[PDB]
Order: C-alpha cells, then structure tokens, then sequence
DNA sequence: GACTATGCACG
DNA sequence: CGTGCAT
DNA sequence: AGTCATTCATG
DNA sequence: CATGAAT
C-alpha cells in the first residue's frame, strides 16, 4: 500500500522508494504532500536476476512499484513520475537493497533509468551537537565534511553515527534529504550497455562460481 | 494432591486481588506526583541509567529491557508504547520523554518499534527526580527483592493537573485534561498561603484545562463543576478561519482540532459528509497539514453556505466534540475522585514531607561531616603524638581503640582519622578546617529552621515552586469562551 | 544537490560492501573461536553483565536490549534467536547458553518471546571467554565509539569443530557438524607434539562428527575427504530396533534421528508413506516421546515386510539422508575452505598468541608489583625522615618530587608510599614484604619461561587442554560404522 | 488450533486451558500425551457475561474449547475429557483469566462444574537452589512451605519467585503441575447456586455500581 | 504472539 | 525442499 | 513489523 | 465508536 502525492503531475512528482514500514512513516510524516509520494519495501526486495518471471509478478512489492508507476515492464514510458528516489539507511543492507532494486529497474524498466530518473539518496551519516533548550545541531556526509564541522563546533560537541533512518525524525528527513533544496541526490546513469548487462549478471545473477571470483579478485578483505 | 473450593470462594478471591492490583498498581494515577506504576518505572529507570536529557540518546530497546529485568514485570510491548506516549507533545502537555524516530503522529500512525527508536529523559522529567537520592521519599522492593524501587516520585511541580491521565481499572476509571504548568503553579502558590482558598478563586489563576492540540473549550460552569465534584462536561471545538478564493468561492480552514482525535480519521469523514452530500456547501476536501504545522482545507464552491455548512460538521463530526472530567487518582492506596482542591492540597502535604525529609538528610550529612572535621582540629594539636600512637599499634582495629581509649575520639572520629593517607600530613592548618566548621554549622541551623517552621518550610516550597514556573512556563494554547 | 554515477559504479561499491560484510561481519564463523560475530557479542555481552553459569538466571530481553545497544546493531529478533539456539542441546553438542522457558524443540515449535524467557551463559561457555581480561586478543571499538569489544575470544577449547557452524553468505556457505570435545582435544593435543601430524593419525583421534541428536554416521572414506579437502557427502542414518508384538505383529522403533531435521514432519512423512500405501508394511505410525526421551514406533500389521519396509523409509523419508561437509571459515580476514589440519594448526597458534600475550601481561603486573614492593621494603629503614618529609612538604605532588630528589625512588614508588592510610604504619615488618618479593620473583621467572621458550609455551598448552578434556568430556553418542 | 491425546477415553481424559501461546508449546513439550490435551488461550478471554450470545459464539477460544469438549451449551453431557483443568500463571492476571473462564462454565456449562469435573491448577510459587553440575532445586506453594525449604537448604541457597509459567522448562512443568502423582489441583465445587449467580453477575457482569460497591465494601486496600 | 516474504549457497 | 543471520 | 481480539469504564 | 496498560 502506498502514500500518494495529493496532485497528478508526471512532470515534478516523486516517488520514493523507503526501506522500512518504519522508515516509511517518517517519511510520510516530514515531507512536502503536494508532489512527493511515499512507497515502503518490506524487508528485502526479490531478485529479478534470479528467479522466473511467475515469481516476480506475484510479488507484493513489485507489482505495487509496477502499478503506482503506470507504464508497464513492454514498458512504454510517460505516466507517472519525474524521480524514482531509492531511500535506504546508509548501512550494509541498504546497501544490498539499493543493489536489488537497480537490477529490477534495470531489467525490467530499462528507459526508466537511460532518461536519468532513477535516483538515490544520501542520507547524513554524521550529526553534530553542542544541553537542553539551546541545543546546536550539523550534519555531514563524508570523511571531509565530518573534519570541518568538528573544527567549527570544536571540543565539547559530541557526534553521532546514524546507523539508519529510523534514527531520525521527521523534520529531520526533510531538512537533510528530501527538501529539493537541501538535499543531495545521486542520479543513476548507464555509460555502455554490455558493461553494465555483464556486471549485473554476475553480481546478481544465478550461477554464483564468477560471483566467487568476482569477489575474491576485487574484494579486498585485507 | 487435591483441595477443594467453592465457586463462590475462588471468584471473590480471584477478583479482589485483579481489582486491587488493577487500582493502585497499574490504572490509576498517584494523585502526588501524577504516574502510574509503568510510567513511575520508565522514568526512575532511565534516570538511574544517567539516561537524562543532557546525554546521548539511547537505543530504546536497552531501557526497556532494563526497566523488563528489574521493576516492571509486564511485556516489553506494554513498557515501550507507555515510553512512545510520554514522548508525544499531542498527547502530554509537557513531555517527560525525548525520542528520536518515527513515534508516532496526530495521523495515528503506528509508531516505530524499540528496535529503531532512541531515547532520553527530557529536562523537565529531572525534575520529577529532583533528591530522589536524599531519601526524600518512600522505596520498596522490587519483584526479586535484589534492589529497590519509588512507591512515588519527588515531584518538583505538579504533574497529575499538568500532563493529566486516562485511565481504565476495575470500578473505576480516570480521565483528567491536561493543564498549563504556570497556571497549575499559581494556584498552589495561593493555596500554600490561603489553605482554606474557595474554589471560585483559586479559578481565578486556574480556569479551565490547556490542551496541547490547543483548540476552543466552553463551559466555564460546567468546568467549575468539575473541579468542584470531579466530573463535567465541556466542549471542544476545533479553531477555524476563513479565506477569500481566486473567484467568487469561500474556504474553510482549520488549524487546531480537539484533544485526543484522530486527525487522519477526521479529514476522512468530513470528506464522508461531502461524498453522501449530507451538507450542501461541500466542495473539495484536502489535508495539507506538513512538519512544523496543522492546516486543514475544507474550500466550497458557489454557494457559500460558510456559516451553515461549518455549523453542521461541528454537530456531525469531530471538529467540535465534548470532553468529560472524570478526575479519580490513587489517594492513601485507594481510588478517590476529587476536585481541584484535594488535588492541590495533597500536592503541597506531599511537598511538605519531601522538603522535610530532604532537609533530615541534609542536615544529618552535615552534622556527620561537623563531627569528623572537629576531631581533625583536635588531632592536629597532637598530631606527632598520634601518630606515634598509631605507629605504636597492632592493626587498624587496635590503632582505633588506643585513640578512643587514649584521647577520647568515637569510633567515627577514629576511623576518618586513621584512614587519611600519608599526604593529608602535607596541610595541617588549622584555619581552613575552622572555615568548612563555620560553614556547617550554618547550614545546619537553616536545615534546623526549616525542619521546625512551618512557615519558612512553606516560604522554602513557594520559592522553589516559581523557580519551575519561571524556567518552564509556556503560553496557553487553548482558549476558554 | 545532484550528483552523477554509472549503474556499473554504484553496483559494484554496493555489492562489494555487502558482500564483504556478510562474510567477515556476518554469516561466517571465525576459523580460531568458532563464532560468528553475533554469537560472540552474546557471549561477550552477558558475562560482560556477570551473567555467568553461577548466578541467577537473567531476563531475556535485559540480555538482548544490552546486546543490542552496545555491541550489536540490529534487531533484537536476529540476536534473540541466536541466543535461543546457542541454548539448545539438540542443535549445539556442547549448549553456550542455557534458558528457562519454552524455547523450541526438535518437533520444530516456536520458541517464546524473549519477554517470558530467562537465561544465562553456560559452564562451558566461561572457558571461551577464560582470561579475556588479561589483554590476551585483539580489541575493537563498538559502532558509538563509546565501548570495547573483542574481535576474537581466547577460546579455551576448540569450539569451531566442537559446535560446528553453518552458513550461508556471498559467494561462500559453510557447514560444519558438531565433534565430540574429548576427541576434538585429542588431535589438537597430538598436533602440538607432531605438527606435521599426517591426516591418517589424526583421523584415529578424531574420526568422523559426533552429532547432539546420536543417530548412525556411514562413510569412513567420505569423512577422510571431508577432513583432507573440506567437501563431502556423509550418510547419516537414524538408530532402529524391533519390537515383538503380542498377536504376531511386529514394532519398529526409532530412538535416534538425523542432525538438523523436525521430528515432528517426519513423524507425518512416516505417515503419508502409509496413507497413499507407498509401501505394503504399513500400519499405525506413533510418536510417543515425552520429556527425557525420543521415541517413535512404525508397527506393522500381519504380513510383517519389517526389513523390506524398513529399508522403503530409509530412502524416501528423511529416517536416512545425506550431510555434507562444507567447511569454510574466516582465517585473516578472508574465507578459507579447509579440513582439519588447517583448522587444528590455526587453533593451536591462536592459543600460542593467547597464551604469550597473557604471559607478557602476568608479567608486567608482576614487575610493577615488585617494584613497589622493593620500594616499600627501603621505605622502611627511614620511616622517620620520610614521614617527616612529608609533613614538611607542601602537597602531594611536591612530596613525591622530594621523595625522589631526596631518597631517589621513583615516580611510580613516591606514588604509592605517598598514598599509604596511616594505619598501614601499623605493620613496618620487612620480612612479609620480603616473602612476598620472593614469591613475585618467582612468578616472573616462570612467566619469563614461558614467553621465550617454544617448549614450556606448548607444555603449557597441553596441560590447559587436558584439563578442559577431564572437566567436560562426554560420551560419544553418533556410531561410525 | 490444540493439541489432542493419542487416544480416546472420556474417562481419564484431561484438556488443559494454559494461558498463552508460549506456555501452551511448554505444557505441550512437558506432558503425557497418551491421555493429555492441550488448548492455549491467546491473551483475555471473552466475558460471557457481558457480551451478547453473537459475540460469544463467534470467538475463537470459546467455540474451539466447545468443539473440543463436545456437549455443546443445550450441553448434555458426557463426551469427552474427565478433567477440564485451568492452568495460569499465579499472578494477577492469571487470577483475571480464572474468574473469566468460571464465569463461561459456569454460564454455559454448568453440569461439568457440578460433576466436579472442573480444576484449577496450582504452579509452585517459589525455587529454591544451591552451581553448574551440582545444583540442587525444591519448589514451594506458600508462605510455610518456603519457610519449611529454607531451613532445610540453610544458608547460601537462594530463592527464586515466579513471575510466570513462562519462566519454567517442560520437565519442571511435568514435575510441579502436570505429573498426576505429584501434581496438586484445586477442584471447583458449587455449594449453593444461587449464592454463586449473585456473586458472578456482581463481580462479572454489565452494571458496574455494584461491582464498585463490592470493591470497596470487600477489597481492602489498606 | 502467530503468520506472513525476501537475500545468500547448495544439494 | 530447508538451513540461519539479516531485512 | 503490520494485523489481528479481548479486559476494564464510559459517554 | 475508541481511549491505554495488560494479556
Ligand atoms: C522486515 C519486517 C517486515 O516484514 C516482514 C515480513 N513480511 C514479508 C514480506 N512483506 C512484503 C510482508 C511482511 C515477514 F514475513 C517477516 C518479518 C520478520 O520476521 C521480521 C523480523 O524482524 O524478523 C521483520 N519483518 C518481517
Ligand atoms: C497475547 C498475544 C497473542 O495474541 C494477540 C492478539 N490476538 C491473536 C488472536 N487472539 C485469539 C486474540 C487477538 C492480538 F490481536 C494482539 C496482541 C498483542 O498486541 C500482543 C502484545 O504483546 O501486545 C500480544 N498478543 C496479541
Ligand atoms: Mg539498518
Ligand atoms: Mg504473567
């Protein structure tokens, strides 16, 4: 089931893309109601690599992002939103979902993503504060970012490491990653096809002994 | 490996103990510092953990498994939505809970499980705790009889009028509207001078409730009745306005609706009173309510029926609604329903033991570290034969009775003194000593002064009293026609 | 506010950071303790929380709220049921945890809630975590920052082949099966002496798994390959007799079943083979098993086909199946497939570390000890002037530098005779200072022993290994045929 | 859904109502199933006194308990367990979940009581132990007897109070409350009826007035 | 407090 | 077909 | 990590 | 038609 945008219009709406029913709810609560439209995943996302197609549309998950988008999956095109956003926590597992939802969009919705409008989102790792009433408050995203805003609050001001979404709240989300303003997207692109066809099939395909080496040749476990 | 009882028997015991238990240890509100048993729990457990609001966030799940294994013997569930509720600024007037995540909304959508939030006490929630650590206040046992537990809270304002309660039992049930701290504290303040204050009056500091949803509440005779007697109704209608629309069409705005509703549910059946045509000035119904404000849109069409068609969902649906006092609360162990002065009065008695109590503690401390400082003036005039007398010992129980024998320290006396390390030697003045003297025997002629007049003793609760009051004093949000 | 990335870049970054994770982080058992980082941070946590085998047993969810907000950060369900397993003497040979309350069963039923449950770490367990705090492994910080953890436990026994592990990651799976302890400890043993140990020897030690839930294993030569390379298909067949039955009927009963597999659906496999008559020797099928005892009974019903029936269930039902061995683990950082040598040797230089590490620290406490003990022991030939000393300087600080300046002790020494309480001047007997000196010396010698010197290192290694084996040795409870 | 005996047998047949799914896996786990039922109650049971008949007869736990039984409710009669007996926790809420299931039986099938057929089960309120190989336990049901175990146990041994049969394995369960050599029921009887009805419709029923006047007429807190 | 679907490897 | 840490 | 029913008082 | 500590 999905939070809709109170307007129709395939030109500036935005459909997000939320790991976590809990998540969700901030997001549906800290958020601009007029033109962004909120869509939860439950739990891991099924794999459109490995599995056949009987699977896949059976699937709650994927069939709700088939709907609420309109186009199909052949696919046509514009209906019915100008941003798919991936908003995952900034941990491992969103990580993985991030993964398994590219290789759906890629598979399936191929054009989706030629036209640059999937997107994903980079939630603050760090925040910053320096008690009570007159509390002060930063965010960054990077190794650099973190370096200048410790100088600038200096000692005293204690930091955080979100370990996900759920961690903050609603105004929150707005301020950091969704008001168009402030926020800072990653805007998938494809540079080659076959580049791109070879990597997903190993990564996310059936076979698994390429996978192995793919791993054992460019993971570096130290 | 057989007992045989009446039906009649096992009933009446089975259900006076559920009933009890249900009145004074789980559904009903301490009519002192205003908490049930859960919330008395979550917060003297937070707090005993250094979970206070000058400090980290912590990861709900580890208080509540805390407050689980050792005061609450009830489900994590249970615990973890009583600690989501004190965090809601809809729900409480003044928080006693800071959470981080998704907690909820006015929408009524389901707050974030413990696995994802993070927590702390809030500011004002210390101050329920304030000397809770000076045995200012009753403790027990808890279920496993390995640590000990408040029966009630210290409670440095008012919380039962201030947040208020609901409030379930067997027999009785409890619903009390929250109010304005400043207010509330006023009207203690008066009370504290004229116990006898006649309700009329005390009214005249404290009228009527101060909802956090703000909203319009009627009945000013009616609100005496409750805070006479302990019940009345009152209503509670919505706050609204009205906006000029780009041609010839009239909008109806509202941006506050009434305690405890469901705004999501509310937008719904008003649209309902549209879609059934119930109404004629019905138009288009729209939420836009975002963070940081509430704004509900009900805009019409042509014939703008404005006054008659609010008129109507006012009777209709929940934008206008009433609201019950039913103010029952825990009173010597057992349920009372009371008015406002009762309320008060118990307040202040409860104030009244805490500050003494507070100042017993205060005081024997002090006298304690009087007696041990005079016995190191003395020892200091004889210090190198002192020492050689220690020198001269067997052990330290033996070195302590030569002392007491010898130079007539006590046992207390002897013990401080033959526990100093060697380096204390390096200071033996006199002087400073003299002065930590001085300035406890001072504070124990104040203590003794507020241990033995009513009156500075009451002076001391005011003062304290309009220290809270300045710190956390807001304005009203309801508004009372 | 927009940045640009191929789909090719952000799959890979991503993959490779979950990939890496779920093997290292995740799924996979460290080669040298045996656990998978979940597992370690229970046991860390909860004797962390004095939650030993000796005191009471402690609220689950207290446990898992600990866990969770220091050490572990994901949910409490993942944590909970980890915990549970490590609880269950079908699953684990030697249990690590041991719970009160409903926590599942071979017939596969839902464990309780963490809510109801209570536990502690058992007996067994306190030897993986033996002189943790002696600085004997390599620590990390937790993700606040704000705590220490281990990033492997000393490990006392060899729990990777004891409790086995299975697994399942990217890229990798692992599945290890349980091993009998006093075996296990056999093979390290002669590994230490023979380090060259050729698998063959081994193997008439430690000879095949030795599975929690008995049964019958078949495949001497598969269990070679097994433990030389890593992979193999074993077969493991459930325990049967036979039952006369009054009235020319005879019973099959079953007392032992397959590792890792629901009684209780194979109880109604058993069944459906005699519902659809897949088979003629079909009668009634029971299980009858109660607290303390596994028993199942087939009895067939005139024309007794007892071994031709028999020998039906051993293929199309899971009385018999296959296990294989998968053994990977986690040896520097990365995955390993490996078979016993690899396993032994890596385990045996782990202690080694261990066992140095906790020498060097013995030692270095010893010598400070010492130190102060020589220093205390010269103090008292001049007691008088270096109380006098003291009296005469001005603070602590400046008493320690004229100690120094003056007698030449050190910084460490002044500290400690500075700090002496004065009934310490009670005792001025040089001789059980000297007793103690002497005792001291001893240690570091010995200690000193053990650090430089191959052969007393790996004696000791042994002893210690011994005595695990004589404390906790149980029977075999798997056959090899 | 519950848990049936092997056989058949009206004579020697008991059905155990067990608060809670997860007591109701122990009792499961901890009993002879030759000739012991099991039906767990998911949290508060219906008040059949306070309900209408619709409400009652579509509620899961009293039909499956009547379907089970057998009777119906008019009942008749033996059908089809010899002992219904009722197992709780011994706390408060276990005492609510006793008065709630009275109340039916009583209601709807009298006759069961009146046979006496009806039991109350008591699960020990105290542990008593003195570590690892060693360890020695006993149980106790009240004040004295855990004075009795104490003595004996002397000092060093320490004492356990459950908050619940949740907090108990399968075997102990068997021990202490299902063993029928060594287990100790409380068997229900009606001495009088009319006195009976009085007391269920004022403790159990609508009007309330009454129940509060009951409440502090009898309950005394202090 | 039960149930409900997914990833990951593998046989 | 199901394993066990994760979502 | 939703959904699902029930106690208890009350309007 | 719910409210909120309990199961
Ligand atoms: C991630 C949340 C939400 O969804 C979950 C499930 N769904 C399957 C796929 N969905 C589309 C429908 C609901 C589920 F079946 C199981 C669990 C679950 O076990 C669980 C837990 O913490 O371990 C947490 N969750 C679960
Ligand atoms: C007591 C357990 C088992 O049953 C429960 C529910 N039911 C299952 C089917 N029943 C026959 C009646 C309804 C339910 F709807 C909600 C909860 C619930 O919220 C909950 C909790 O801890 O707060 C715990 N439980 C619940
Ligand atoms: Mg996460
Ligand atoms: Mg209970």
């Amino acid at each position: 089931k999905l939070t809709p945008a109170q307007s129709k219009n395939p030109a500036k709406n935005e459909l997000y893309l939320v790991e976590g029913d809990s998540a969700g709810g901030s997001a549906k609560q800290g958020r601009d109601r007029k033109f962004q439209a909120i869509l939860p995943l439950r739990g891991k996302v099924i794999n459109t690599a490995k599995a056949k197609m009987a699977d896949i549309l059976k699937n709650e998950e994927i069939n709700t992002m088939i709907y609420t988008i309109g186009a199909g999956v052949d696919f046509s095109i514009e209906a019915n939103y100008d941003k798919i956003i991936i908003m995952t926590d900034a941990d491992t597992d969103g990580a993985h979902i991030q993964t398994l939802l590219l290789t759906f969009f890629y598979r399936y919705m191929r054009p989706l993503v030629e036209a640059g409008h999937v997107y994903i989102a980079l939630p603050p790792l760090y925040k910053m504060s320096k008690k009570g009433k007159k509390e002060e408050v930063a965010y960054a995203w990077t190794d650099g970012e973190l370096e200048e805003l410790r100088k600038q609050f200096g000692k005293g001001a204690t930091l955080q490491r979100y370990k996900g979404l759920g961690e903050m709240n609603a105004d929150q989300l707005w301020e950091t990653t969704m008001n168009p303003e402030t926020r800072t997207l990653i805007r998938v692109t494809i540079e080659d096809l076959a580049r791109a066809e070879r990597r997903v099939n190993v990564l996310m395909g059936d076979k698994v002994e390429p996978r192995r080496k793919w791993i054992e040749d460019n993971v570096k476990f130290t | 490996n057989i007992q045989n009882m009446s039906l009649e028997d096992i009933m009446g015991e089975r259900f006076g103990r559920y009933s009890k238990y249900i009145i004074q240890d789980r559904a009903l509100p301490d009519i002192r510092d205003g908490l049930k048993p859960v919330q008395r729990r979550i917060l003297y457990s937070m707090n005993k953990d250094s979970n206070t609001f000058d400090k980290s966030y912590r990861k709900s799940a580890k208080s509540v498994g805390n407050i689980m294994g050792n005061f609450h013997p009830h489900g994590d569930s249970s615990i973890y939505d009583a600690m989501v509720r004190m965090s809601q600024n809809w729900k409480n007037r003044e928080i006693l809970v800071e959470m981080h995540g998704n907690n909820g909304s006015m929408d009524g959508d389901p707050p974030a499980a413990m696995r994802y939030t993070e927590a702390r006490l809030s500011e004002i929630a210390g101050y329920l705790l304030q000397d809770i650590e000076k045995k200012t206040v009753p403790f027990a046992w808890n279920f496993d009889d390995t640590e000990k537990e408040p029966t009630v809270l210290p409670a440095a304002f008012p919380n039962l009028l201030v947040n208020g309660s609901t409030g379930i039992s067997a027999g009785y049930a409890t619903d009390i509207p929250p109010h304005n701290l400043a207010e509330v504290i006023d009207a203690a303040v008066y009370m504290i001078d004229h116990p006898t204050a006649k309700i009329d009056k005390l009214m005249e500091f404290l009228p009527g409730p101060d909802f956090p949803t703000g909203a319009i509440i009627q009945g000013r005779d009616e609100i005496k009745k409750a805070y006479e007697t302990g019940k009345g109704r009152v209503v509670v209608r919505s706050k609204t306005e009205i906006e000029k629309l780009k041609g010839g069409k009239e909008q109806i705005v509202i941006t506050e609706i009434p305690y405890e509703i469901n705004k999501a549910n509310l937008v719904k059946k008003i649209d309902d009173v549209r879609v059934n045509n119930k109404v004629a000035g019905i138009a288009e119904v729209r939420d836009e309510s975002d963070r940081d404000g509430l704004r509900i849109a009900i805009e019409l069409k042509k014939d703008a029926n404005t006054e008659l068609v609010l008129n109507y969902l006012f009777k209709y649906t929940d934008l206008q609604i009433n609201y019950n006092f039913n103010m029952v609360a825990i009173d010597n162990f057992t349920p009372r329903q009371v008015g406002i002065v009762p309320i008060l009065s118990s307040y202040i008695a409860h104030r009244r033991e805490v500050i003494l109590a507070r100042s017993r503690f205060d005081k024997e401390k002090a006298e304690k570290r009087l007696h041990i400082v005079e016995g190191l003036i003395r020892v200091i005039s004889i210090l190198d034969e002192v020492i050689a007398l220690i020198r001269a010992s067997e052990n330290k129980a033996d070195a302590k009775e030569n002392l007491k024998v010898s130079y007539d320290f006590t046992e207390e006396q002897a013990e401080a003194i033959v526990t100093l390390q060697l380096y204390r030697l390096t200071n033996t003045d006199v002087v400073v000593l003299q002065e930590e003297e001085a300035e406890l025997r001072e504070k124990i002629a104040m203590l003794a002064a507020i241990i033995g007049d009513e009156r500075t003793m009451y002076n001391l609760m005011k003062k304290e009293l309009r220290e809270v009051k300045k710190k956390f004093a807001t304005p009203r949000l309801s508004s009372l026609e």
